[PDB]
């Protein structure tokens, strides 16, 4: 059972991701992997981090 | 002054004709001013009997005034026996080898004790024309520690709503800080949202146009299955739901006006 | 619609000749738009290496056939169903040799219908969006009237408080007030008395000064009254007022308990 | 006791200055229920009879 949970987590990751790069999509995905964790993975906190450090559009 | 020298209602000059009278008050009239038991002042009281009321005698420019009983013999001597003056006749009658004196030696003792009570009377209105200023001014200075009383209460009472309007604004500043923090974040989020919508709204208005013109067209279209499940995998996860913050700044407004209403009675 | 049929930078109608390829990101535009190692979208982003970048088929209306990549002149009709993509006929006898097989005809309907499922799926997950978008839009103007409300109630709520307390406050005021007059009403009679008195001192005073001026031939008129020059003289000789002192005690009456003031203010 | 009579005097005297027109008699029972302050004596004064300057 905690292998499947951990599977069910690794596409729940992917998915935020795939928002991000929908999002602001120029910057590497070895660069969005390190605020979603930093983030722990909060679907408007993430965001919010994305703005912070890169730009402002 | 010009009062003393007039008489009672009729403020005529003093004539002597007149009969005027003099009244233990001390205010002269003539006996035409006022008639009728005890008699009466213009001005002060009926203070004696009509029996206590000497004529006034002021002849101005007849210095002479004969004496009662001896007819034309005028009094110039000091019985000093009887505290008055008669003439040779009575001295001779009444009060023969009574100690006697002459005008001369008690007039002028006695202007000498007038003069000494009126010096010191003098001297003490003159501690009366003082005192009265002293008082005057105590009046003013008495409605003015009210008036200064009056400004001071409502001086104390303006500093007390100062400091409170700023302990007060303080607070409000956090009601400030809260709603605008929280609108931030909506504004992150509505933002957000709409983005996230457009980019949707892209891909599936492409991906619709591209599968709704079918005829004629499987050859074309086969050829990306591959990517388009792909952005569909990406639209399929988009990954956003909708939180809600909910509204408990209601239970934030420290509202207890009881104890507002309690401290501020006393 | 208007947007699709034409291209990039240029907004070129599907010309088949301009060599049109297709992005990983969907879009399409012609190699001549965009020439330049990992190549980068016009909207998007350098989503995929070139690599990874297919050229646009879309020749509308004599292209219904499109050729194999290896096998030359001869084309694609057929799905190999082990590689989710199509080959001609020799690629299934080469590279697909018995590898799992579908022909268009029956793998076409299957994929449109299945496809259709997807997009009807789609589609019916984002009108819950284009409505959660309206929801957020308005949540944000509802938010805001009741935040402006609430700002308002606590300033109302105070402005009450202070008009109750100043009210409350004012009528002490009127009260100390009425006393103050009160008692210096009581005092007054001392002017009262100092007044009366210094005209009965005055009306005399008047009279022994021109009685004692006057002194030719007047000997006999001076010397009837020295008895009641004198009774009177006792009647303001003893005149018997002593100035009494109100003390001051109106700087002794303002509350000032400052310190408790502040201490309930600063919670509220 | 020859004192207190004339302290009770001179404050009569000073009534009559102030209010005259009020007998002498009346005024004596006034002073002493007043147990003669300068003041109060005043207060009663206003208090029956004329109260006007
Ligand atoms: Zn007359
Ligand atoms: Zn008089
Ligand atoms: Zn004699
Ligand atoms: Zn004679
Ligand atoms: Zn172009
Ligand atoms: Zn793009
Ligand atoms: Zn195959
Ligand atoms: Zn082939």
């Amino acid at each position: 059972s905690e292998l499947e949970d951990l599977s069910e987590l690794e596409d729940l990751k992917d998915a935020k991701l795939q928002t991000l790069k929908e999002l602001f999509p120029q910057r590497s995905d070895n660069d969005l992997l390190k605020l979603i964790e930093s983030t722990s993975t909060m679907d408007g906190a993430i965001a919010a981090a994305l703005l912070m450090f890169g730009d402002a559009g | 002054l010009e009062l003393l020298e007039h008489c009672g209602v009729c403020r005529e000059r003093l004539r002597p004709e007149r009969e005027p009278r003099l009244l233990p008050c001390l205010h002269s009239a003539c006996s035409a001013c006022l008639g009728p038991t005890v008699v009466d002042c213009p001005v002060c009281k009926q203070q004696c009997f009509s029996k206590d009321i000497v004529e006034n005698y002021f002849m101005r420019d007849e210095r002479t005034v004969y004496c009662n009983v001896h007819k034309h013999e005028p009094l110039v001597l000091f019985c000093e026996s009887c505290d008055t003056l008669t003439c040779r006749d009575c001295q001779l009658n009444a009060h023969k080898d009574h100690q006697y004196q002459f005008l001369e030696d008690a007039v002028r003792n006695q202007r000498k004790l007038l003069a000494s009570l009126v010096k010191r009377l003098g001297d003490k209105h003159a501690t009366l024309q003082k005192s009265t200023k002293e008082v005057r001014s105590s009046i003013r200075q008495v409605s003015d520690v009210q008036k200064r009383v009056q400004v001071d209460v409502k001086m104390a009472i303006l500093q007390i709503m100062k400091e409170l309007n700023k302990r007060g604004r303080v607070l409000v500043n956090d009601a400030q800080k809260v709603t605008e923090g929280q609108q931030e974040r909506l504004e992150r989020q509505h933002w957000t949202m709409t983005k996230i919508q457009k980019h949707q709204e892209h891909i599936l208005r492409f991906a619709s146009w591209a599968l709704e013109s079918d005829n004629n067209t499987a050859l074309l279209l086969s050829k990306k299955l591959i990517y388009f499940q792909l952005h569909r995998a990406l639209k399929m996860i988009v990954d956003p739901v909708e939180p809600h913050g909910e509204m408990k700044f209601q239970w934030d407004l420290n509202a207890w006006t009881k104890s507002a209403e309690a401290f501020g009675k006393i």
